[PDB]
RNA sequence: GGUGAAAUUCUUGGAUUUAUGAAAGACGAACAACUGCGAAAGCAUUUGCCAAGGAUGUUUUCAUUAAUCAAGAACGAAAGUUGGGGGCUCGAAGACGAUCAGAUACCGUCCUAGUCUCAACCAUAAACGAUGCCGACCAGGGAUCGGCGGAUGUUGCUUAGGACUCCGCCGGCACCUUAUGAGAAAUCAAAGUCUUUGGGUUCCGGGGGGAGUAUGGUCGCAAGGCUGAAACUUAAAGGAAUUGACGGAAGUGGUGGAGCGAUUUGUCCUUUGUACACACCG
């Protein structure tokens, strides 16, 4: 179930049973690894990352080539977010709503789907103070 | 009383096959009386049938407007156009979607016209669904070109020829045209014409068309 | 049909084509990488089916593949081959 | 007896003790 | 004057209280005659029934030959607005009264006024309670 | 007692529906509940229809047709004999008269 | 004009009716559905902008971050309150006209507050699916809405694609049949998987009244809201279903079968409602 509505959507994907990489690939690992090293400087989020790696290149899965993920690799290179991405994201919505808000007051659903975002956004960074992925006295306001 | 009153006949303006709109009646001329100002702006209701000898257009409507009098002879000027309500409640019924569409067009004679459009959704021959309808996008996307071709009719062309697009309805047809790369559409129709404001009186306009 | 007609193991594979995507005994992808083969040059740039970027030739030409709903819609005259 | 109207006869005793004993 | 037919419009008005026989030119701005159903018959529980209509209708008649109207165009209507929309019991009888009498008819349509919403109709949220 | 599975209206997946008037009484029904006929009659009775066809000017005259869709009550559509009281195995019959 | 019939009321100083035009304020018909969206309340004229959302698709990403929740918050129909604007229609109260044995009502007329909007409150509804939420399993079927995939052969169509057609998958509002289930039954495909009793969690009931009353507290300008007794009284109250009787509602065994059963079928006045069963003279 979703976490704040009533929507039961099972929409997802599936990874293959095989954790190997097809042998129609043949980037090397190195190859792969200074690509996302790449994506990363321009600003590009771990997901956008494995995206455009899908999408515009021969790589299926970055984990099946290299044997490692996106964001390990980018934290072993030193090129990792600060805040995590889900949190900046919703950080953004939170900001977006509000910002919609200061100009339109009588919009209570949006009031309403505000309360919701700043939910999740405490229920992550409890999460992630809990894992020490944020600083202990990070703080949204 | 009705002693005093003198018959004017009314005549349609040359755009339709027949003139014989009828004999309207105003009192006898008097102080500050004339029958100028009894027919003046007079509108006439008249169905296009009757104008247009041809019964297959009953459903249609045509107001025409009495703006001068020469003589016994009443002249007239296109004053919008509509349907009948037996028509207009014989095409909406259910299981089906209703397209409308109203657009403010300019003529080249400084004539203002708001122009109302009437489209419904049409079933395929090979249909087994109960229902013919068209989602709320597909709606937008139809009200868009309907309203895009009423624009570029009217504003490109004049009253006399507008009304002339009017009497076979091409404007119909071009919309269904247009649409049915959308979805396919039955009975479209220009379901009323309003004139919102009209230029300053001239009697030489008028006389061209009469 | 019935489940006492059939083994619960070794489904019939006709009908494990047609199952939701994780509905299967074990679950696989129904998408694919091809080898997309444009019009004249060679540009073989592998896609994914259900490509949610808009593919665009090497030599800056013109657009290959269209993000839709689901499978991308390679862009008119051009043929593929799954890998 | 109504029980819309049971419950405005003792809304109506009640702004009645109300006024009594708070005034 | 000599035409094929010199037509008219009548505006029926047929409420479930009265019933109104409105002649009038084709513009409507000049009123020939004006019957109405109330206005023959001396009791109020007949001015909405049939028998009014034709008396109504046959007067209205008369007087259309007499100033040389040989067909009429008809515009019945109900109540209309947030009211009624059903014509009253003397539409039929004017109808029939005009059509036996020698008068023509040239169209019928209907012209009750029709909101494309509404005011608040009266009766209160429960209705009339009978 | 529940005497209808639908509560005697049409509403599902949804909140508030919008009322009607009664025709006969004015009453608000909401939409889904009240009765609704579509009435498509003649402006001429069927007695009068050879004397006005007669009276046409027009040779080729269809006389015009009335159309109305008609909203009642409950009360008033039992009074109006609209829709009758059935046996409880017939009331679960939605089907147009046959 | 209005009604069953009238009357109150308007009207030769033009009522009602007809045509044209303008202004005002509401209201968004038909389409319109055993349809959609929303946490609920609720949401139906166009277009544009703003932010938000479900579902689907995904070989994208994180990696347990989750479920339900005292405390604490947000929203919350209508009516109602304070002030400004607006005030068409309708319309509590009020006045009058009827009806009436009476009629402070039902019916009719005129209408005040209100109905509309802004700011601030109020926090209540048969706010209902009278069914809290999350999760698993367990019948069949055909419709329908949203998305996706496949196969189609016709398009006033602009190859794709749209529109129809067919087959699937996921998700949604629902519907039909059936018991192998459950239930006091009505009925329910969940209200099932319960004496063969245990997936997680919140709220909440303990005969009927007194009583949502008193009092205290708290919130609110108020109206009131939330929390909430006792003394005392009483043998039933209540639910579902059956038969009969009634309606100012419409038009006799046997054996076998069904039902826990009263009963019923057979017997094709019937159906229907019932709080009546001394049976409506209740
Ligand atoms: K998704
Ligand atoms: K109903
Ligand atoms: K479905
Ligand atoms: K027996
Ligand atoms: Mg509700
Ligand atoms: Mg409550
Ligand atoms: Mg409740
Ligand atoms: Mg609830
Ligand atoms: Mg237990
Ligand atoms: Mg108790
Ligand atoms: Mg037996
Ligand atoms: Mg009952
Ligand atoms: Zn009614």
């Amino acid at each position: 179930g979703r976490m704040h509505s009533r929507g039961k959507g099972i929409s997802s994907s599936a990874l293959p049973y095989k954790r190997t990489p097809p042998s129609w690939v043949k980037t090397a690992v190195a190859d792969v690894d200074e690509l996302i090293t790449k994506a990363a400087k321009k600003g590009q989020m771990p997901s956008q990352i494995g995206v455009l790696l899908r999408d515009q290149h021969g790589i299926p899965l970055v984990k099946s080539v290299t044997g490692s993920k996106i964001l390990r690799i980018l934290k072993a290179h030193g090129l990792a977010p600060e805040i995590p991405e889900d949190l900046y994201f919703l950080i953004k919505k939170a900001v977006a709503i509000r910002k919609h808000l200061e100009r339109n007051r009588k919009d209570k659903d949006s009031k309403f789907r505000l309360i919701l975002v700043e939910s999740r956004i405490h229920r992550l960074a409890r999460y992630y103070k809990r894992t020490k992925k944020l600083p202990p006295t990070w703080k949204y306001e | 009383p009705f002693t005093k009153k003198q018959w004017y006949d009314i005549k349609a303006p040359l755009l339709f096959t027949s003139r014989n709109v009828g004999k309207t009646l105003v009192s006898r001329t008097q102080g500050t009386k004339i029958a100028s100002e009894g027919l003046k702006h007079r509108v006439f209701e008249v169905s296009l049938a009757d104008l247009q000898n041809d019964e297959d257009q009953a459903y249609r409507k045509i107001r025409l407007r009495a703006e001068d009098v020469q003589g016994m002879n009443v002249l007239t000027n296109f004053w919008g156009m509509d349907f009948t309500t037996d028509k207009l409640r014989s095409l909406v019924r259910k299981w089906q979607t209703l397209i409308e569409a109203h657009v403010d067009v300019k003529t080249t004679d400084n004539y203002m016209l708001r122009m109302f459009a009437i489209g419904f959704t049409k079933r395929r021959p090979n249909q087994v669904k109960r229902t013919c309808y068209a989602q709320a996008s597909q709606i937008r996307q139809i009200r868009r070109k309907m309203v895009e071709i009423m624009v570029n009719q009217a504003a490109s062309c004049d009253l006399k020829e507008l009304v002339n697009k009017f009497i076979p309805e091409v404007i119909g047809k071009e919309i269904e045209k247009a649409t049915s790369s959308i979805f396919p559409l039955q009975n479209v129709y220009v379901r009323k014409v309003k004139i919102l404001k009209a230029p300053k009186f001239d009697l030489g306009k008028l006389m061209e068309v009469h | 049909v019935l489940q006492n007609d059939i083994d619960l193991l070794n489904p019939p594979a006709e009908l494990e084509k047609l199952k939701h995507k994780k509905k299967r005994l074990v679950q696989s992808p129904n998408s694919f990488f091809m080898d997309v083969k444009c019009q004249g040059c060679f540009n073989i740039t592998t896609v994914f089916s259900h490509s949610q970027t808009v593919v665009v030739c090497p030599g800056c030409q013109t657009v290959l593949c269209q993000p839709t709903g689901g499978k991308a819609r390679l862009t008119e005259g051009c043929s593929f081959r799954r890998k | 007896m109504r029980a819309k109207w049971k419950k405005k006869r003792m809304r109506r005793l009640k702004r009645k003790r109300r006024k009594m004993r708070q005034r | 004057r000599e035409g094929e037919h010199v037509f008219g419009v009548a505006h029926i008005f047929a409420s479930f209280n009265d019933t109104f026989i409105h002649v009038t030119d084709l513009s409507g701005r000049e009123t020939l005659v004006r019957i109405t159903g109330g206005m023959k018959v001396k009791a109020d529980r007949d001015e909405s029934s049939p028998y009014a209509a034709m008396l109504a209708s046959q007067d209205v008649a008369t007087r259309c030959k007499e100033l040389g109207i040989t067909a009429l165009h008809i515009k019945l209507r109900a109540t209309g607005g947030n009211k009624t929309k059903t014509p009253g019991p003397g539409a039929q009888s004017a109808l029939r009264a005009l059509a036996r009498s020698g008068m023509k008819i040239g169209r019928i349509e209907d012209v009750t006024p029709v909101p494309t919403x509404s005011t608040r109709r009266k009766g209160g949220r429960r209705g009339r309670r009978l | 007692t529940f005497k209808r599975r639908n509560g005697g209206r049409n509403k599902h997946g949804r909140g508030h529906v919008k009322y009607i008037r009664c025709s006969n009484c004015a009453k608000c029904c909401p939409k889904d509940k009240a009765i609704k006929r579509f009435l498509v009659r003649n402006i001429v009775e069927q007695a009068a229809v050879r004397d006005v066809q007669e009276a046409c000017v027009h040779d080729g005259y269809v006389l015009p047709k009335l159309y109305a869709k008609v909203h009642h009550c409950v009360s008033c559509a039992i009074h109006a004999h609209i829709v009758r009281v059935r046996s409880r195995e017939n009331r679960r019959n939605r089907e147009p008269p046959q």
